[PDB]
């Protein structure tokens, strides 16, 4: 080792970074899809 | 204080705000506000010091006694009119007592003298809550009525509110001084445009806890009260230095900030009811606490005090702080004016 | 007294690099700073900015007005006309105050 | 390009510019008259629900 | 001043006649603007904390980028209806008193006469 | 209430007339100042005594009468040698008499300065604020 | 309120006893009353500037 | 090719901004072909008066 | 010369209860 | 002008992740190539103005003063690389930062067709520009030359707020065609009077008018060179670009509410060029020099009259280079004896001959010599002035004269006489030196070749 004292982030918290990606990924599927779901309503109700 | 006082005591902080909030009934707006006044108490005086022990008295008195006289108005009204909730036919003397009686609870000066001396003696992170979301619940209470507010009291109290508190804060090497004077000045900008668009006072509410929030976390990255001991960050979080210069710029209204936002819509809704005097006094005297802003920062991060040898193990070791919400709300308080159309309205 | 640097002395930039430009302490990157402002600064902006400003035609209609005014001073000296009459508006359109 | 295209996007500025303008000072006239008048959409002040009032027979006949 | 107009729902974040008005743009300059003060966010984060400025937890600086977009997207759809609705009362309003907002003719320049200022 | 009467009673006569009635409401208006300045002085900074305490009262409220009546004369004056009514110079003459007479009162050059430039220019918006209808507290409108 | 909690619930955690024509125990008319309930169903609606 | 990589920084910062020029275009084409002074009819293959 | 950088008299301005 | 605004935007991520070796030739190389792409406002073919959105518009007016913004950062960057080299990285970079920050603010504040969108930019300079004063100015007193910087301009520039809230209030608008097409004539009403000085001492603050300039001989005889530069070049003709643009919505109050004014500049030019011939710092000289150039400009725009607009645009430009290029000398000498004082160091002809050559070309351009646009200027604002009243060329001749005299005793006690020999640290000009002379005397030069680009709105 170099540091005497072992560094807290000594290696990633997988769980973070997987939870972090996890949610990353999630929101802009759910963001994509909803701005589908709502040109299609806005075409939809206005005769578009 | 063991976790259970703590739950009780942080759940019922919280939930003051809420019930005056979220209540129709006069009473239990008075209610709400007895549980913050009663559960703050506590989390003033925690160190138990003689100074934490003067200001958590000073603070009892002067917000039970302001908390009697809310209570008169609500009393006074149910005996006139059979209700517990303010009318338009509300006599007019029984809103200006609850005028004075909340300005009291904000700090308004020439109500405000207690705040710089309390926000003192008590530790930075219950001045942060003291300074921010304790100023929520009497604000909700007057944005409810303001049909009914008259402007007179009220444009007075805000320009007494932003002379005092630029010429007070104008003197102060103590830096919780210095936020309470800050506070009392920009409520002075609440208010005044309280009777006209209250949804402005709570732009210029939100954007002052989100530059007043930050401004305190930075100064409990090193326990920082003086201008002296906040001149040694250069030395010891120089990181710190870029993020605490423009947030001291942007609670001084200098554009391109955020800060700029508040006090140039509430100076554009003033002068469209034609409040052109009470403006441009406003305006005028927010220019001294830009100096006293400024000064701050010729002190940290334009300039280099000296240090002390001590300071040298201070940079061997390895801080833990801040957390993720001061970058946050450092961004969000000064690089937001392009987003100016979003906020307002 | 105060611990405290002592002030740092009057230094030769010619002493070590006797062709020192005066960008860079190191020679190679000294030279090329040198060249760069030299072939962006005078080969490229003044020699062609210069020639694109004096290839800009018609600039602000210098030109155009004054072959517009050579039409009209010959249309009017044939036909008889005033070289330049003394109202801008005709008078029959401007209903005056009665 | 030429002239025109400066031209008539000059045009469609102005008129951009000019409409915003007359909304601007359209809104001004009409907050003032919903402040002082109560008779449009904005400026409504609340009075007391009228859901809660005791519709039943009361213990006495005079109500 | 909205607060009491007809038919408002209490704390409904996009009502339901919102969704008659066109969505913004993803790539809106205004959700790209919050895309970089995300990404600061992140850069300032690791400057704070002694960690390398761009290199260093690009997870972070990702979550950072997409919360603000994220939440970015749905409080832009939100003012755009505040703003659809403030248009929507303000014109109703010129409709429903007509004699309070009276068409003007305007007379042409050859009728008026504005006074003239030498400039000596 | 007629305590407001009578301070209305300043503005029923066009300037440089009834030039004491003017003087004497200006002198009161002046005195209601230096009272209330006072009452914050002994609450704040409290004396050492109690005839002291009166003292300083007596001293404020003479002292910004003198001011009040130095102002609403002068103006009065100029206003009327001049034959000049609706002109804010006529405020700023005033302004900056009540401004040396207060400097004169405290022993200080200085003060007669900025007090006469500050107060001749407060006055003078004052007068600019009456011609063109400017309001300190308007009402809600918008 | 000043966040329309109990509306939006739909619950009244204190909106049912605001004024003297509210509900009474056992059925027991306010003083007043009859005025009360009239003034209220009067304002209802029309705002409080108007109502005023 | 990683300390080189900064030369399409402003480059691409000029093509972007050329772009969201030809934009700014596209949206302020309310008055094409409308003007009082360059108002004209359209030729044999001509769509647009300019672009 | 060298750049002024805030000394000790300077610092002590700073060091008391008022500005 | 999203074309030169955007890759101006890129110069900051280039500054930061370009190499240590490389920040200052990669930012200077492209700060180049930026000035280069602003030319492309000056093809305008046409008598309309050239209208990109509804954000940004170049008119004749500004777009010499664009242009010169654009042209003055990589000045700039060479100018402050020989007092830099000893900082950190982090600290150079977060110069370079603060230049360019600075460029784009500017830019942005002679192309905004919005006055409230002027004012905001006309505001954000004061953070790149107390930061450069402040932090790497040289002696004590530069923490008082930033006070008195930051908030002369604030306490102007609050009224300005008001006044053009105000305007917007009635108008419905602040757009500055609109205003132009449909400006109505004001009353001579007291309270206009007021809003004439509401609009206008933010800007004739910033000239600065003579009386209240006491900040600008305090700014500059205390910034790093960049910091004069900018302030002496462009800084000031924020107050003149402004007092153009606001002045159309003002009519007739301009007819006698700028008497004040044209008396304050006239004498005041005055009473600061006969400073510049006792003032014993050198660059100090040159700031009131500086002052006594702005009153004409102050004296010109007050007039309106197609001749003063175009003089005083050529004057600003002319400026614009001229003391720049004073200043950039100045510091050269500095940069050797760290000293200030015009006598201390006497005879540098005979060790820096080339240098004395732009030496003699400066001051010939600061005394307006023909065919110069510095005497354009001179000459078409004195022909308007002249119009206006026959007495201006009394005072008018006489700082003629006084400005001979500082000018020649400028060159005459620094660069001639005897050396002052025991400066034996006098080392030969840097060829960054001398470049970044001939940037200046260059296009000051061109400009007089073609003067019709600088000629304003009015010619
Ligand atoms: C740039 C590319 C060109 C190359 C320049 C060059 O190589 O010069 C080398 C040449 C010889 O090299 P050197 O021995 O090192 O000379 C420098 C000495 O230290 C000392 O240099 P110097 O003093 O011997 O020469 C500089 C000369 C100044 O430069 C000149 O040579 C004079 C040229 C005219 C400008 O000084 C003056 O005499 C001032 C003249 C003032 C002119 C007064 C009349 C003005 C009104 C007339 C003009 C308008 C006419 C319009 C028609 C109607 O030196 C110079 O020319 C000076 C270099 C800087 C250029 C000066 C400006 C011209 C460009
Ligand atoms: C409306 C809210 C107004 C703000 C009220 C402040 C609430 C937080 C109270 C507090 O104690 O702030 C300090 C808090 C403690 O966290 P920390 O500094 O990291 O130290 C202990 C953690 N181990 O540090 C914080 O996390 C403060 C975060 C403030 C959040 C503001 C959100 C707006
Ligand atoms: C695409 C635009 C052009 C890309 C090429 C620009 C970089 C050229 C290569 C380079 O970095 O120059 C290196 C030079 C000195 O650096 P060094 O690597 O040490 O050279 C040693 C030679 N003995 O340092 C330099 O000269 C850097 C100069 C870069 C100037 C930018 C060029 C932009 C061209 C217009 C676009
Ligand atoms: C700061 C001074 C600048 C002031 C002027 C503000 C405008 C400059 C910022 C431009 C950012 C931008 O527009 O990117 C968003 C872009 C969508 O742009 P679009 O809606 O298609 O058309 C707008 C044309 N102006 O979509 C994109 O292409 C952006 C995605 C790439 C971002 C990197
Ligand atoms: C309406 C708002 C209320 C006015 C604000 C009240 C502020 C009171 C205050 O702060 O006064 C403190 C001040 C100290 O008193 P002191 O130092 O003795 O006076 C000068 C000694 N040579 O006492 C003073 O002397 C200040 C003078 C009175 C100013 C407030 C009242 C002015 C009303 C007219
Ligand atoms: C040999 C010089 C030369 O080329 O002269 C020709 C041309 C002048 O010809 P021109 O004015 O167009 O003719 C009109 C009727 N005689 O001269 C010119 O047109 C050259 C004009 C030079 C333009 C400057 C080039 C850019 C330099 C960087 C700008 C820095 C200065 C900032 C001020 C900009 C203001 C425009
Ligand atoms: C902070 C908010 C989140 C927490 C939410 C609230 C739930 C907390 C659950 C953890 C509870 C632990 O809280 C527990 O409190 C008790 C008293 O009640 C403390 O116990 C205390 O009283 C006991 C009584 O016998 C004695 O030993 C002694 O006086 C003291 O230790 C425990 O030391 C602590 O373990
Ligand atoms: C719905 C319920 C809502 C619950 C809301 C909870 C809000 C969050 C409260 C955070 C409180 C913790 O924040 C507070 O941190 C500070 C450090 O800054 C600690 O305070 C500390 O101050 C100094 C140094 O910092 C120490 O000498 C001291 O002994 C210690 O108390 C407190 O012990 C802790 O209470
Ligand atoms: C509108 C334009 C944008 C304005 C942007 C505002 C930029 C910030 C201005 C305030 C100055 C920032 O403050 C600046 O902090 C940096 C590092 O953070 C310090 O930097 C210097 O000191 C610190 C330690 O002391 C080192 O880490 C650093 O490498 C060194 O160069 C500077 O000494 C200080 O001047
Ligand atoms: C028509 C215009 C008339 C202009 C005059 C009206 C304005 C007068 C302003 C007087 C101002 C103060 O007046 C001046 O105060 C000083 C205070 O130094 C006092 O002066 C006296 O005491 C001071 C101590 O303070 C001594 O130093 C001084 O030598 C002595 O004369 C006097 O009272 C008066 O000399
Ligand atoms: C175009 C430039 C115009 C320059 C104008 C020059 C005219 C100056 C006239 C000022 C005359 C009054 O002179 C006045 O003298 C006193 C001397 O005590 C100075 O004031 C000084 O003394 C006073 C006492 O009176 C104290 O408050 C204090 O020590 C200090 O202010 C004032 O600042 C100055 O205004
Ligand atoms: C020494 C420097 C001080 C500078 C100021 C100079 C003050 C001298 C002028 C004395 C003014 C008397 O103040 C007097 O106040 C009353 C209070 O109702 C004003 O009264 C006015 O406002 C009230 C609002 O309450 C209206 O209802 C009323 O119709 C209107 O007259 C008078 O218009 C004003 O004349
Ligand atoms: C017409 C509109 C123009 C209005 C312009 C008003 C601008 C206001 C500028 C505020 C100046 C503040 O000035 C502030 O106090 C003085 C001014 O001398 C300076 O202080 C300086 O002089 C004082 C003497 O009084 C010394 O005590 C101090 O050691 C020295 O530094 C401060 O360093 C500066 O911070
Ligand atoms: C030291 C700082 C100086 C502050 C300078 C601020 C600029 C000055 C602005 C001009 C003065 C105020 O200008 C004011 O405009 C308002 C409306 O806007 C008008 O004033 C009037 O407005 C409307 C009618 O229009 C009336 O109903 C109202 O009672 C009255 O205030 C007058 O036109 C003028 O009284």
């Amino acid at each position: 080792k170099f540091y005497v004292r072992e560094p807290v982030n000594a290696k990633p918290n997988w769980l973070a970074v997987g939870l972090s990606v996890g949610a990353s990924v999630f929101m802009w599927i759910y963001l994509i899809q909803t701005h589908n779901e709502d040109v299609l309503e806005y075409k939809r109700r206005n005769g578009l | 204080m063991n976790p259970i006082t703590l739950a009780i005591i942080y759940f019922t902080i919280f939930l003051g705000p809420v019930i005056t909030m979220s209540s129709t009934n006069l009473m239990l707006m008075w209610v709400g506000l007895e549980f913050s006044l009663l559960a703050i108490i506590p989390m003033l005086i925690n160190k138990k010091n003689p100074r934490s022990t003067e200001a958590a008295t000073k603070y009892f008195v002067t917000q039970a006694t302001a908390s009697m006289i809310i209570l008169l108005a609500i009393v006074l009204n149910y005996k006139q009119l059979g209700t517990w909730m303010f009318q338009q036919q509300t006599n007019g003397l029984i809103l200006n007592m609850t005028l004075m009686a909340l300005s009291m609870k904000l700090g308004l000066a020439p109500f405000h003298f207690w705040l710089p001396e309390v926000t003192q003696g008590i530790p930075l992170h219950m001045g942060l809550i003291l300074l921010t979301w304790q100023k929520i619940a009497p604000l909700s209470i007057l944005i409810q009525i303001y049909p009914l507010l008259n402007s007179t009291i009220i444009l007075m109290l805000a320009i007494t509110s932003i002379f005092m508190g630029a010429w007070g804060g104008l003197n102060q090497t103590q830096m919780r001084k210095i936020m309470a004077y800050s506070s009392i000045a920009h409520m002075g900008w609440m208010l005044a445009i309280l009777p006209y668009n209250p949804s402005l006072t709570l732009l210029n509410l939100m954007i002052y806890i989100i530059l007043t929030a930050p401004m305190f976390m930075a100064l409990m990255l090193n326990n920082s009260m003086t201008i002296n001991s906040i001149s040694l960050l250069w030395n010891k979080t120089p990181a710190m230095l870029t993020m605490i210069s423009l947030m001291l710029l942007s609670l001084g209204g200098l554009p391109p900030l955020t800060g700029f936002l508040p006090k140039w819509i509430i100076i554009t809704e003033l002068m469209k009811n034609n409040c052109l005097i009470m403006a441009t006094l406003m305006a005028m005297m927010a220019l001294l606490n830009l100096f006293f802003y400024t000064r701050l920062i010729y002190s940290t991060s334009l300039t280099m005090f000296p240090t002390n040898n001590n300071s040298k193990m201070m940079t061997h070791q390895t801080k833990t702080k801040p957390n993720l919400m001061f970058s946050t709300l450092a961004i969000m308080s000064t690089m937001t004016l392009p987003l100016a159309p979003q906020l307002i309205t | 007294q105060w611990q405290e640097d002592p002030e740092p002395e009057d230094e030769n930039v010619y002493a070590k690099n006797p062709d020192f430009h005066g960008y860079d302490s190191d020679p190679v990157v000294d030279v090329w700073n040198m060249r760069a402002v030299f072939f962006f600064g005078f080969s490229i902006v003044l020699v062609f900015g210069t020639t694109f400003v004096a290839y800009v035609p018609d600039y602000r209609m210098q030109e155009w007005a004054r072959r517009e005014a050579e039409r009209l001073v010959k249309y009017r000296e044939v036909n008889g006309l005033p070289i330049m009459e003394s109202n801008y508006f005709d008078p029959s359109k401007i209903q005056l105050p009665e | 390009d030429g002239p025109e295209k400066n031209y008539e996007k000059t045009l469609a500025i102005l008129q951009i510019e000019s409409e915003k303008a007359e909304l601007r000072l359209k809104e001004q006239e009409v907050r003032r008259l919903m402040r002082a008048r109560g008779d449009g959409p904005w400026y409504q002040f609340p009075t007391p629900e009228k859901e809660f009032i005791d519709h039943s027979p009361k213990a006495t006949p005079d109500n | 001043m909205m607060n009491g107009r007809p038919g408002h729902e209490p704390l409904k974040f996009l009502p339901d006649e919102a969704r008659s008005l066109p969505p913004p743009k993803l790539n809106d300059p205004r959700l790209v603007y919050m895309g970089l003060l995300g990404y600061c966010t992140g850069l300032m984060d690791n400057m704070l904390r002694m960690r390398p400025v761009m290199r260093a937890g690009l997870h972070r600086q990702l979550l950072f980028v997409t919360s603000f977009v994220f939440a970015g997207y749905f409080y832009l759809k939100r003012q755009n209806y505040l703003y659809a609705v403030k248009d929507h009362d303000m014109f109703g309003y010129i409709k429903l008193h007509p004699e309070d907002f009276p068409e003007k003719e305007k007379k042409t320049y050859a009728e008026i006469l504005e006074p003239f200022h030498p400039v000596r | 209430a007629m305590v407001k009467r009578f301070f209305e009673s300043y503005h029923e006569v066009p300037d440089g007339t009834q030039c004491h009635r003017k003087t004497y409401i200006t002198t009161a208006l002046g005195g209601i100042c230096g009272i209330i300045g006072s009452a914050y002085s002994v609450s704040l900074n409290p004396a050492d005594s109690t005839l002291e305490a009166v003292a300083r009262v007596g001293r404020y409220t003479f002292t910004a009468a003198a001011i009040g009546a130095m102002f609403g004369l002068t103006t009065c004056v100029s206003a009327q040698v001049r034959e000049k009514p609706d002109d804010p110079l006529n405020y700023f003459i005033g302004g900056c008499a009540g401004g040396l007479t207060l400097g004169a009162r405290t022993h200080s050059y200085g003060t007669a300065a900025m007090g006469c430039v500050y107060m001749g220019t407060a006055a003078a918006l004052f007068k600019i604020g009456k011609l063109e209808g400017w309001e300190l507290f308007p009402t809600p409108k918008v | 309120p000043f966040l329309d909690i109990q509306k939006k619930l739909g619950i009244s955690l204190d909106r049912h006893f605001m004024f003297l024509s509210a509900e009474q125990p056992y059925k027991n008319a306010a003083r007043c009353h009859a005025f009360e309930k009239e003034w209220i169903e009067c304002a209802h609606g029309i705002g409080g500037t108007r109502a005023k | 090719l990683r300390e080189h990589w900064v030369h399409i920084l402003v480059p691409a910062g000029f093509v972007f901004g050329c772009y969201l020029d030809r934009k700014d275009d596209e949206k302020l084409t309310a008055f094409r072909n409308k003007s009082m002074l360059f108002q004209r009819e359209l030729r044999p293959n001509e769509e647009v008066t300019w672009k | 010369a060298r750049q002024w950088q805030p000394d000790i008299e300077w610092a002590e301005q700073f060091s008391g209860a008022v500005m | 002008m999203l074309k030169i605004i955007l890759p101006s935007l890129m110069l900051l991520p280039l500054t930061w992740l370009s190499s240590p070796k490389k920040t200052w030739t990669n930012v200077t190389s492209y700060s180049f190539l930026i000035s280069l792409t602003s030319l492309t406002l000056l093809w305008q073919t046409d008598e309309n103005y050239k209208n990109f959105s509804n954000m940004f518009s170049s008119d004749p007016l500004s777009t010499p003063l664009i242009i010169l913004t654009a042209w003055l950062l990589p000045l700039m960057l060479m100018a402050s690389q020989n007092h830099l080299k000893k900082d950190n990285n982090v600290l150079q970079k977060l110069y370079i930062s603060m230049l360019i920050s600075l460029q784009i603010l500017l830019i942005m504040t002679f192309s905004a067709t919005e006055l409230i969108m002027f004012y905001i930019l006309f505001e954000a300079t004061l953070i790149p520009t107390l930061i450069i004063i402040t932090r790497w100015g040289n002696q004590t007193e530069r923490l008082n030359a930033g006070i008195y910087f930051l908030f002369y301009t604030l306490i102007g520039s609050i009224p300005l707020l008001i006044a053009l809230i105000l305007i917007q209030n009635h108008v419905g608008t602040l757009n500055l065609m609109i205003l132009s097409f449909t400006t109505h004539t004001l009353d001579a009403s007291w309270s206009n009077n007021l809003l004439w000085l509401a609009c206008m001492m933010a800007f004739l603050i910033k000239m600065p008018l003579y009386g209240v300039h006491l900040w600008l001989p305090k700014a500059h005889v205390e910034a790093p060179i960049a910091g004069s530069m900018i302030l002496a070049a462009i800084l000031l003709k924020l107050g003149s670009y402004g007092m153009i643009r606001i002045s159309i919505i003002l009519d007739p109050l301009t007819k006698y509410m700028a008497y004040p004014f044209i008396l304050l500049s006239l004498w005041g030019m005055i009473m600061t060029s006969s400073i510049c011939l006792r003032q014993t710092d050198l660059k100090s000289l040159i700031a009131y020099s500086s002052v006594s150039h702005m009153a004409l400009v102050i004296a010109s725009i007050m007039i309106q009259t197609p001749w003063s607009f175009m003089g005083a645009t050529m004057l600003m430009i002319a400026h614009g280079l001229t003391s720049s290029l004073l200043f950039c000398l100045a510091n050269s000498n500095y940069e050797r004896i760290h000293s200030r004082t015009m006598i201390m160091a006497r005879g540098l002809q005979m060790v820096f001959p080339l240098m004395a050559t732009w030496w003699l070309m400066a001051s010939l351009a600061n005394l307006a010599l023909p065919p110069s646009i510095n005497l354009m200027g001179e000459l078409f604002i004195t022909m308007s002035l002249f119009s206006w009243s026959n007495f201006t060329i009394i005072l008018m001749g006489i700082n003629i004269i006084i400005t001979g005299m500082y000018s020649m005793y400028m060159i005459i006690t620094t660069q001639r006489g005897k050396l002052t020999n025991h400066m034996i640290n006098l080392q030969p000009s840097h060829t960054r030196e001398l470049t970044l002379m001939a940037l200046h005397m260059i296009p000051l030069i061109l400009l007089t070749t073609s003067p019709k680009l600088i000629t304003g709105l009015t010619m």
